[PDB]
């Protein structure tokens, strides 16, 4: 019924919901933008970006995997992977 | 300032309220990763035979085998006739036994009463 | 001959018919679901064809075809009685089950059992009509067990869900204590009347005793899901909303107060067992609802508003008045299966979201379903000119005429402003203020079969009460004399209902957080009841099965006595006997023993 | 559930879970999305506030009375995700899910029905039976003389090898699985 | 099991064992199925206490209301021929005690 | 917390193999190779599924139900004042003049 | 529901009626001629039309007539309303005259009182 | 049919108002008896008049066995199992 998610669509949703982020530069932000090491962001940041991507996508992650997803790209290959998503 | 949560046998102290998580020493540490070795030690052998490809079956269980065991042909070798356990035994196997026995035979001798008296409304009872 | 008996037996055959065609290429491939709803849609016509026979001349008829077996003097046979309830209550069913039929095919499209899901609803369906229109204790137990199990099977529709098999087996277990007391009425029945159908059990019970008539009531209480049995009813949500559309609230949950309006003649002989029955309804009603008013789950704020409707129906079997409950058990079908229908739309289009909490903006997202569920919801209050008014009003204009318990009819009316009120949290969380769903809006209601679903129990929540409190004959004594303020005492409380649901949801988009209360954290938590009576029970029964009957008796002790001390005896015996040395000294002493002992105390 | 759990949780990580608990909770509370924003950042502030404390004791206090707090002040009946555990959609497809061991049992003739599927199939087949002796060789080789100390799988290091340890979690059914 | 950990990649996900590990002695009582023992809101004395009060409360007030109805300022409902005495089921050949009924 | 090189590079190798899996796990347009082997419908279906049954039941009433003592018993006519009873073409006669009571 | 019950239960239950036991004066205390109420419909009549036996009251003609006009006029649900209109009125009529009686039973109960207080007073002084 | 004793099994006369409307509206339970009588009662009466016929080619009949008196236990000796049996 629903379309199918594609990776494409995936890192889109994702950045959407970081450059609607206020403490993010939409300028600086690329899907290998590390949110501490280069993004200037703390754990507390990484959390409430966790719990964003799991509004937007309708779906929770789990503590122990949240707490490794660092970049734009980590979370696509994270929410691909759950969904089923190879193209 | 708030009420505190009173834990039960069926509604346990929940993980984040016990007072022991917070006050950990050095040999705690240890002991986890003690329990962590041995549960990776398990978890490697499981895999190792559940990915093994000429496997073709069922990995037994040493612990299902020993719980099966245990609660089956384990139980009177280990029995031995204490105070307890003869009060419990002799309660819960005779006490229903006699408890029935006085309602039915109380229950019947006043049935048979009434019949003998002919105060029993049996009518229209053709069905016995 | 006549046309009445021919016409009710072929809609009952016609229903069975597409259960034998199911071992064929027609079950194998995709037009199944549209082939039982067509034979659905025809066995509806031809039944309504008997309800036009009955509402001219009142003919009512029992067909006894078939003779099953002679215990002696009892002879159990195949027996329908086509009454007015029967003749009445079937089209209703059809009618509901051919729209929930409907709304299934467009709801369960990717569901690769959907042949067996409508195959198991067919079962229900013919389940419950040889429940309905059964005229003997053995056949309506057959339709009672066979309702259960149709209801065990398709709770757990998704063999893999925990809580979809646990939410199985509690309906199982609640529906056989329902069973021992039926067997008890059974029981009775038979040893002091010599029958099990009732033109004897009528002719016969001219003072229905205490005994049976509290199987009978404890039977349907287990049935209807009534205070102490209730709570295995919100737990049956976890089936495919279509399960809870079509069995639960509109056909299976009325099998009670159908139970107990069969049986009316008895009640009417008794006293006390109708004022338990109305004590019954009244703490029902008022728990479901109070419930209700709290929960964040569209499915259960439903169940627990059947639940209410139900204990609704069985006080006014309480005050002596079974017809006024079979129209609102009809009024109740059509308005609740198409609010069950509705919330099934929403949690469809929202990603099996049901959350009251993520739902929003549906007023203008969703408009056709808005429009149902705001018809259905004014239905359900009672609204003073649909079909929940045919029913409720009297009901509750009969209630407040009685001599009854005052507590009872306080509660009653308690119960219904919190059926407003409930209503009103529904509609407010749902359809107004902003979305709260995720942003890929995939709301689409524009399916043909879904709006001619809705589209056909809509007009029947409008225009069937009216049709229906119409074309039956008079048979109460109406309430023509009445103060005004009691006149007026539904409106009165549903307005107030209203209200101060409305104040409340208002008084949320306050910048205001204030921790719970202990009365919303037991209305939340449905009054502890699940959690103790859940807990506690079944712990210590699971745990005297193994300490005590297992391990205690039949492991030790029943080892003990006869086979381990004979076996010990024995081999204690046999160790004594031979455990000589051999030596010829000792036995020939042995001998001289023997011959002195033979030879002296032998006389 | 894809990460190897640890021996135990650090105090960020604990602090962490009590934070994001705390936030799931203050939404099932505030309903509405400007009321949620509003006590989520008063919720962050009191974090922030707290956030710089050199002393661990104090700081163990502190979280062990937020704890306290949290359970007082929760959501009896917390919004849960419909596909997360608890959830009402949780497990749903557990019973379409069937394995490709299933699936070698088919008749010759339901074979015959799907002929390009199975030699696609009958490749993976070969590439596992290829690889098990070197899997098992890499897993044996770096593991400490006591034994595995965590539940994670070294990598393939070598270029025509495969992590060791890959076919069912490859061939895991699909969550939609039919 | 239902105690245990949910996200936890166990080897029987659904009774939620690891294998190799002890089992509990009432591993048929502790399924998911059956008796639970998690963590509830609301202590088990309070909740065991509320309800206990509600159920009680309910049942005096039951009582209380039928030691005192409600009805309406009307006289008993007047049936023809003495209250009905055939119709009931009276016996024909007895005559019963007149029942009289007058205007008012 | 944060992902090692050694978790990245596996969770990267298993990536690779899954989605390799699914592409295969596709079908092909020629895969499914099945063995060689309205007023109509509505009026095919009305005919068996309607007629026949209670052409059935009708003789199996008519015929075999009726053909016993008290199988099928109808509750009698209900007989108002000022009627005609049409088996014996008898006249139940009206009720006394009603008193008005406006 | 009512005033009735206030005065019964936190009043005096003695001067307040009993439903369940009323009426207990006799039907001609105060009544020098009272008469006998009628019933139009008879036994038999009742019978055939298989009346209910909560139906067959003294109200029970209108009740025949309404059943013997909807039944002529099947298709036409929409007919019998002078019917319907005159035996609401003949039921609400006899829950008048039960009104009355209920009346009735209180004064009498409250008169007594005050005759046997009277009568208390006068034995006193 | 009517194939059994109207004695053994009594049955009160039946009386059958007669018809008579108030109303000018069509009457769509007489139009429906119509229909009925035309589409099933001749179809069914045609086949069971063929059956009938058939029956009446080969008729052939079926007697009630009657049972002699024998002297009951009253009349019996005791320890006589041949009267015994009989009674
Ligand atoms: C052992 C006891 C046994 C009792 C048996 C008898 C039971 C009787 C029940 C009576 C009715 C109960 C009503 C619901 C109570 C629960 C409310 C709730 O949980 O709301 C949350 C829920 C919303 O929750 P949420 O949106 O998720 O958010 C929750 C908040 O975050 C957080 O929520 P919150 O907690 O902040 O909000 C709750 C708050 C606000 O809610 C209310 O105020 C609800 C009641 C409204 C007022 C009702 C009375 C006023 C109107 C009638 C006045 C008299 C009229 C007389 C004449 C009538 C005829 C003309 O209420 C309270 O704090 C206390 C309410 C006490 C109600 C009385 C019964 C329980 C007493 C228990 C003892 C302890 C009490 C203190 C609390 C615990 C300790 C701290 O509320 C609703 O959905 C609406 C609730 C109100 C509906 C009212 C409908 C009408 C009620 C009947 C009116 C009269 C009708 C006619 C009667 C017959 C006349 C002849
Ligand atoms: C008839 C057969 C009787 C057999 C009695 C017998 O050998 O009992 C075993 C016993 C000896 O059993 P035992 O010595 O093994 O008893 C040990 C018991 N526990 C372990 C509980 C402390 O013999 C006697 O008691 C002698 C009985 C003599 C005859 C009495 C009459
Ligand atoms: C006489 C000719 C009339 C004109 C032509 C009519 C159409 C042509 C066919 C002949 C029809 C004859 C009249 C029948 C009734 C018509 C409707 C009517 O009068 O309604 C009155 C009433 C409506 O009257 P009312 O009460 O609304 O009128 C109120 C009037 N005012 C407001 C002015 C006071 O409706 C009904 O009775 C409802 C009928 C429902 C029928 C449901 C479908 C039945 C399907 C049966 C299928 C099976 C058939 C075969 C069975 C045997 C087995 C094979
Ligand atoms: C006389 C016959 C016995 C009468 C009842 C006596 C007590 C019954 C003993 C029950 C034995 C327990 C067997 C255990 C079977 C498995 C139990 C089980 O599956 O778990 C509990 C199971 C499901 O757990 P959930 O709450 O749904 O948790 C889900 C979490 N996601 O719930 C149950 O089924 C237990 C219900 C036990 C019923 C006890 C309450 C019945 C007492 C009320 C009787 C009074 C009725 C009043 C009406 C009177 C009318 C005149
Ligand atoms: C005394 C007067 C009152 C007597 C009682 C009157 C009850 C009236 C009930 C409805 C009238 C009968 C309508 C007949 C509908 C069945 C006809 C049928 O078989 O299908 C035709 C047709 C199309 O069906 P499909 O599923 O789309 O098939 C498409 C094929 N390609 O059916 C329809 O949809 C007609 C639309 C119905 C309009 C909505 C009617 C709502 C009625 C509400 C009240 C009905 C309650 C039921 C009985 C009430 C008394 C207990
Ligand atoms: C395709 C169908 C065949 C097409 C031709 C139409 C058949 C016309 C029917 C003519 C023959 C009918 C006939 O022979 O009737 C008699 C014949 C048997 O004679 P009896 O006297 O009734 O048996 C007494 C046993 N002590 O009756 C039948 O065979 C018809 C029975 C059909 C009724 C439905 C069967 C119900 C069985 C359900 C399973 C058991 C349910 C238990 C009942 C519980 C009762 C409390
Ligand atoms: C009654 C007055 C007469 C007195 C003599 C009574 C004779 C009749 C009673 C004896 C019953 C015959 C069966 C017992 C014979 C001896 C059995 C015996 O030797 O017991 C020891 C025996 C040793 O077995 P091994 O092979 O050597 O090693 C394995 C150990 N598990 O222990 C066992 O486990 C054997 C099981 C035998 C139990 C058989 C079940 C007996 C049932 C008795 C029911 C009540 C009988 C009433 C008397
Ligand atoms: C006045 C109201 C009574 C209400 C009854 C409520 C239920 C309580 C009764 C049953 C509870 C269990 C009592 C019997 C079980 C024995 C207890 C026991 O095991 O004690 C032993 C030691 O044995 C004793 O102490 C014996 C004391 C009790 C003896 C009672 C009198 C003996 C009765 C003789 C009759 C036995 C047969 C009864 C059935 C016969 C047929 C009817 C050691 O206990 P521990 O578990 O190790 O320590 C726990 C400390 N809290
Ligand atoms: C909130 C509740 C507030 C009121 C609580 C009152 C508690 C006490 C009570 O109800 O007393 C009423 C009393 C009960 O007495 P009772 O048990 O009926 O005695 C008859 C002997 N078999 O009643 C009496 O003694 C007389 C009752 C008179 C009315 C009976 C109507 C039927
Ligand atoms: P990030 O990696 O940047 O690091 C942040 C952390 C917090 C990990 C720090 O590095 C740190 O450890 N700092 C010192 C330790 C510390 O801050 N301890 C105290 C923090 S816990 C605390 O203060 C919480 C108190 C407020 C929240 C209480 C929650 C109660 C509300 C429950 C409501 C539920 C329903 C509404």
């Amino acid at each position: 019924d629903a379309p199918p998610l594609t990776l494409e669509a995936i890192k889109d949703r994702v950045l959407y919901v970081l450059k609607l982020y206020d403490k993010i530069d939409p300028e600086k932000l690329s899907v290998n933008s590390h949110f501490m090491k280069d993004l200037g962001l703390d754990s507390l940041d990484q959390v409430e970006i966790i719990m964003a991507m799991e509004d937007e996508f309708g779906f929770e992650i789990p503590d122990i995997d949240a707490e490794k997803l660092m970049c734009p790209q980590e979370i696509v290959d994270y929410i691909a992977d759950k969904k089923d998503v190879y193209e | 300032s708030f009420p505190k949560y009173k834990p039960s046998r069926l509604a346990t102290l929940p993980a984040t309220l016990d007072p022991a998580e917070y006050d950990i020493s050095p040999e705690t540490r240890k002991a986890q990763a003690e329990r962590l070795a041995i549960r990776s030690r398990l978890k490697r052998e499981y895999l190792l035979q559940y990915n093994d490809p000429n496997r073709l079956g069922v990995i037994e269980d040493p612990a299902l085998i020993r719980w099966t065991y245990a609660r089956s042909a384990n139980i009177y070798p280990n029995f031995r006739p204490t105070p307890k356990t003869s009060l419990l035994g002799a309660l819960f196997g005779i006490g229903p036994l006699f408890f029935w026995y006085y309602v039915f035979k109380t229950d019947r001798d006043k049935k048979e009463k009434l019949i003998q008296e002919g105060k029993l409304d049996q009518t229209f009872n053709i069905s016995y | 001959m006549n046309p009445f008996a021919s016409l009710t037996l072929t809609t009952l055959t016609i229903l069975t018919i597409p259960i034998m065609m199911s071992n064929s290429n027609i079950y194998k491939t995709n037009l199944y679901p549209n082939y039982v709803k067509t034979t659905v849609s025809y066995a509806f016509t031809l039944s309504l064809v008997p309800l036009l026979m009955f509402m001219h001349t009142g003919q009512e008829m029992i067909i006894s075809n078939w003779h099953w077996m002679t215990l002696q003097t009892v002879e159990l046979s195949l027996s329908f009685k086509m009454d007015y309830f029967s003749v009445m209550f079937i089209p209703v069913a059809l009618f509901v089950t051919w729209s929930i039929m409907e709304f299934s095919m467009w709801y369960m499209h990717s569901d690769p059992f959907i042949n067996r899901f409508f195959k198991y609803l067919l079962l229900f369906l013919i389940t419950m009509m040889i429940l309905v229109t059964a005229n003997n204790l053995f056949q309506l137990f057959i339709g009672w067990e066979g309702v259960g199990i149709m209801s065990f099977l398709l709770i757990g529709w998704w063999h893999g869900r925990t809580d979809a098999n646990t939410a199985a087996l509690q309906a199982i277990l609640y529906n056989r204590i329902g069973d021992i007391g039926f067997v008890l009425s059974m029981a009775w029945f038979l040893t002091h009347s010599n029958a099990w159908d009732l033109q004897q059990i009528f002719m016969l019970n001219n003072e229905c005793p205490n005994m049976p008539l509290i199987g009978l009531l404890l039977a349907a209480a287990g049935k209807s899901a009534q205070f102490g049995l209730h709570p295995w009813l919100p737990s049956a949500m976890e089936g495919p909303t279509p399960v809870s559309a079509l069995l639960h609230s509109s056909t299976m949950v009325v099998a009670g107060v159908f139970l107990l309006i069969r049986f009316y003649p008895l009640m009417e002989t008794n006293k006390l067992v109708q004022t338990m029955t109305l004590c019954l309804g009244a703490i029902t009603t008022l728990f479901t609802a109070l419930c209700a008013i709290t929960q964040n789950d569209i499915k259960k704020i439903v169940a627990f508003s059947t639940s209410s409707q139900l204990g609704l129906m069985m006080v006014t079997i309480g005050i002596n008045q079974p017809h006024l409950a079979f129209l609102h058990i009809c009024m109740h079908a059509f308005f609740k299966a198409m609010l069950f229908m509705c919330s099934g739309s929403i949690i469809h289009s929202l990603n099996d979201e049901q959350d009251i909490r993520k739902m929003g903006g549906l007023y203008k997202a969703m408009p056709f379903t808005t429009t149902a569920l705001i018809i259905g919801s004014l239905a359900l209050t009672g609204m003073p000119y649909l079909t929940g008014f045919y029913s409720k009003d009297l009901i509750i204009e009969a209630v407040n005429m009685s001599y009854t318990n005052a507590w009872a009819l306080l509660m009653t009316l308690i119960a219904t402003s919190l059926t407003a009120a409930y209503s009103t949290r529904i509609i407010f969380f749902a359809f107004l203020g902003k979305p709260r769903f995720p942003p890929l809006v995939l709301i689409n209601e524009n399916n043909p079969l879904l709006i001619n679903s809705i589209k056909r129990l809509l007009i029947g929540s409008i225009f069937a009460g009216f049709i229906i409190s119409n074309n039956i004959p008079p048979m109460t004594v109406p309430n023509t004399t009445m103060p005004l303020y009691m006149k007026m005492t539904a409106l009165i409380v549903t307005i107030m209902g209203f209200m101060l649901a409305l104040e409340l949801n208002n008084t949320t988009y306050y910048l205001k957080f204030k921790y719970p209360s202990q009365t919303y954290k037991f209305s939340n938590m449905l009054g502890y009841y699940p959690s103790i009576m859940h807990r506690l029970p079944t712990y210590h029964n699971l745990s005297m099965s193994q300490k005590s009957a297992s391990s205690l008796l039949d492991l030790i002790w029943l080892e003990t006595i006869l086979p381990k001390t004979t076996s010990f005896i024995q081999m204690k015996m046999s160790i004594m006997v031979s455990n000589q040395k051999g030596l010829i000294k000792l036995y020939f002493l042995s001998f001289l023993i023997t011959i002195m002992i033979s030879m002296t105390l032998f006389n | 559930a894809f990460s190897a759990p640890a021996a135990y949780l650090t105090h960020q990580q604990k602090v962490l879970r009590l934070y994001k608990r705390a936030l799931r909770h203050l939404e099932s509370w505030c309903v509405h999305r400007d009321k949620y924003r509003y006590f989520a950042c008063l919720m962050r502030a009191r974090f922030d506030e707290h956030k710089n404390e050199k002393d661990m004791v104090k700081a163990t206090q502190l979280l062990r009375q937020a704890e306290e707090e949290f359970w007082y002040g929760q959501h009896p009946q917390p919004y849960i995700f419909p596909e997360s555990p608890g959830g009402t959609s949780y497990e749903r497809y557990e019973c379409y899910k069937v394995p490709e061991w299933c699936l070698d049992d088919w008749h010759p003739s339901e074979k015959a029905m799907y002929p390009d599927y199975f030699a696609k199939r009958e490749q993976w087949k070969r590439l596992r039976r290829e690889s098990w002796e070197r899997e098992v060789k890499q897993l044996q080789e770096e593991t400490p003389p006591g034994g595995p100390r965590t539940e994670a799988l070294p990598p393939a290091r070598k270029e025509g090898d495969l992590p060791p340890l890959w076919w069912h979690i490859v061939t895991r059914p699909r969550e939609r699985p039919m | 099991q239902q105690e245990r950990d949910p996200w936890y990649d166990w080897d029987h996900p659904d009774l939620r064992l690891n294998w190799g590990e002890p089992i509990h002695w009432d591993l048929d009582m502790y399924i998911r199925n059956r008796v639970d023992t998690s963590p509830t809101p609301v202590s088990w004395n309070t909740m065991c206490k509320h309800l206990f009060g509600f159920v009680a409360f309910m049942l005096f007030m039951f009582w209380v209301g039928e030691i005192y109805p409600s009805y309406q300022p009307v006289g008993p409902k007047q049936y023809p021929y003495n209250d009905l005495y055939l119709e009931r089921g009276g016996d024909p050949t007895k005559e019963p005690e007149p029942v009289v009924h007058y205007e008012i | 917390s944060g992902y090692t090189p050694d978790e990245k590079l596996r969770l990267q190798q298993l990536r690779e193999l899954r989605r390799r899996w699914l592409k295969d796990q596709e079908l092909s347009p020629r895969e499914p190779v099945l063995p060689p082997r309205k007023t109509y419908r509505h009026s095919i279906f009305a005919v068996t599924h309607v007629l026949i049954p209670v052409w059935i039941i009708h003789y199996y009433l008519k015929y075999h139900v009726t053909a016993k003592p008290y199988t099928v018993v109808e509750r009698k006519p209900r007989i108002f004042p000022g009627d005609t009873i049409l088996e014996t073409g008898e006249v139940i006669p009206l009720m006394k003049e009603f008193p008005d009571q406006h | 529901m009512g005033a009735h019950l206030a005065r019964r239960y936190l009043g005096d239950a003695s001067k307040e009626p009993d439903p369940l036991r009323m009426p207990t004066f006799p039907p001609d205390y105060g009544f020098p001629e009272r008469k006998e109420r009628e019933m139009v419909a008879t036994q038999q009549e009742m019978n055939d039309a298989q009346l209910m036996l909560q139906q067959r009251d003294y109200c029970a003609h209108y009740l025949i007539q309404l059943l013997k006009c909807k039944r002529d006029s099947f298709p036409n649900f929409l007919a019998c309303k002078h019917e319907q209109h005159d035996w609401d009125y003949c039921e609400h009529l006899d829950y008048v005259k039960r009104m009355k009686e209920f009346e009735r039973e209180r004064r009498l109960l409250q008169r007594k009182k005050r005759r046997e207080q009277r009568e208390a007073e006068m034995a006193r002084g | 049919p009517d194939s059994w004793d109207k004695d053994v099994y009594p049955e009160p006369p039946r009386r059958t108002p007669a018809p008579a409307p108030q109303t000018s509206l069509p009457n769509p339970v007489t139009y429906l008896t119509k229909i009925f009588d035309l589409l099933v009662d001749r179809p069914v009466t045609l086949a069971r008049e063929f059956i009938e016929q058939q029956h009446a080619k080969n008729r052939y009949y079926y007697y009630h066995r009657e049972f002699r008196r024998v002297p009951d236990i009253t009349e019996c000796e005791e320890k006589d199992i041949l009267c015994m049996f009989e009674a």
